[PDB]
RNA sequence: AGAGUGUAGCUUAAAAGCACCCAACUUACACUUAGGAGAUUCAAUUGACGCUCUGA
């Protein structure tokens, strides 16, 4: 039977800043510091005066970058706390959804050639990804002729995302945009193996 | 020294740090488990569609063995 | 007693052991600014470990270096499936809590 | 006693360390 | 649309036992000691709420 060969690409930006604490992590931190006290086994003042303004003249940098932006979703920074996974707009001959970036592939290139090919294929940038393994992390099947959809997996060491104005529609998708994003429920399962934490 | 107070709180405290790492381990199982059933239900179908393609799945990348990734920060550059 | 159906009744060495594409030897090496960190670190990595039945030989430590010291850690790692590996590096890398160096290095 | 200084390596990537003496700011050159 | 249907992770367990987690002893694991959380999907053996499979 004729079929429609199609792989795809579920790319993962990690977290560059860890998740803030949560009070109940913050009291935790208060006990331990204070058992660490107890166990602990043995001019001041002018050294913690200027130890503490070299804290207070220097600005930490802002952990969130993302409350001032609200509609940067093509940036790379759109957040920081938590995976990132690109995701852009598709329109086909007889469908338009918000497909996950796909790409088509050949018997005489491997899964692994079509990944990196797909790295580049659509961002036209230098991106620099690297891959686990050939074992992929979803399969989706939808028929008219048959076809298959490979959602693989990679991970962002660095990018040189160039032209951020894409004409594409590239928009990071932590977890809670991508139901919002794909209606099918061959595409709302990604969260099953898009690492949610 | 130490008095009864503080004594009840870190109790409760001990508590609600069990509770929430409880949860934290079973989301974390339940993540594993989901993936995990995904990965062996793509193979499946893998091999059910492409008789050729499951003997090189298998295979391992060799680009591993000098595997290297830093992790999280708090200001990036 | 040898002709009796019993025979053998009470051996135990047979049950005790003194001495398919996988991974050799794998040392995870983890560098921190805290002892207090790379402890609980070295303890969440081995509880993964021995949860996911990887047989883990050794956690022992390197010698302390000052050029402030960082202190360094050891884990070993024995016995890796396909997907198996890629969902335990996949758990590090999402589990490192702060500023802390991983390694896939092997022996030697 | 250990008090959580934060260290930057080399770029400017703050990073809680548990250290005496708290310098709330160091840097290696 | 149809079939298997159904006790917390597992039980030809009947509300139990294993599992599971931290605290201390461990480099660590483990042991031990202290603690912690848990279910028989809703109505009368039956019907319908949820899961898996077979199709579009």
């Amino acid at each position: 039977s004729p079929w429609r060969l199609l792989g795809a690409l579920c790319l993962q930006r990690p977290p560059v800043v860890s998740k803030p604490l949560t009070p109940l992590q913050e009291e935790m931190a208060s006990l331990l510091q204070q058992i660490e006290i107890e166990r602990s086994l043995y001019l001041a003042q002018d050294l913690e005066d200027m130890w503490e303004q070299k804290f207070l003249q220097f600005k930490l940098g802002a952990r969130i970058t993302e409350a001032d932006e609200k509609n940067d979703r093509t940036s790379l920074n759109r957040k920081l706390d938590r995976n990132l996974v690109l995701l852009v707009r598709e329109k086909f001959g007889d469908q338009d959804v918000w497909i996950l970036p796909q790409a088509e592939w050949q018997p005489g290139e491997t899964l692994r050639g079509t990944a990196e090919r797909t790295l580049a294929t659509l961002s036209e940038n230098n991106m620099e990804a690297k891959f686990l393994g050939n074992a992929p992390c979803g399969h989706y099947t939808f028929k008219f002729l048959g076809a298959k959809v490979f959602f693989f997996k990679a991970l962002l060491l660095t990018g040189d995302f160039s032209q951020a104005g894409n004409k594409g529609h590239h928009v990071w998708v932590t977890k809670d945009e991508l139901g919002d994003y794909l209606k099918p429920k061959y595409l709302a399962q990604v969260r099953r193996f898009v690492s949610d934490l | 020294e130490l008095t009864f107070e503080e004594t009840e709180r870190r109790a409760l405290l001990l508590k609600k740090w069990s509770l929430y790492k409880q949860q934290e381990r079973k989301m974390e199982r339940d993540t594993i488990r989901a993936m995990l059933e995904a990965q062996q239900e793509a193979l499946e179908e893998l091999q059910l569609e492409s008789p050729k393609l499951h003997a090189e799945a298998i295979k391992r990348d060799p680009n591993l063995f000098p595997f290297e990734k830093e992790g999280p920060h708090y200001t990036p550059p | 007693y040898k002709t009796k159906p019993t025979h053998g009744i009470g051996k135990y060495k047979h049950l005790i052991k003194a001495e398919d594409y996988e991974y050799g030897v794998l040392n995870i090496h983890l560098t921190a600014y805290d002892m207090t960190l790379a402890e609980s670190y070295a303890q969440y990595v081995h509880n993964l470990c021995n949860s996911l039945s990887i047989k883990v030989e050794e956690s022992y430590a390197m010698p302390t270096k000052t050029i402030l010291t960082t202190h360094e850690r050891v884990v070993q790692i024995s016995g890796l499936s396909a997907t198996f590996a890629e969902i335990f590096l996949e758990i590090i890398q999402s589990s490192l809590p702060e500023g802390v160096r991983l390694s896939v290095k092997e022996h030697t | 006693r250990l008090y959580p200084v934060l260290l930057v390596k080399q770029d400017g990537s703050t990073i809680h360390i548990r250290y005496r003496e708290p310098r709330r700011m160091l840097a290696m050159p």
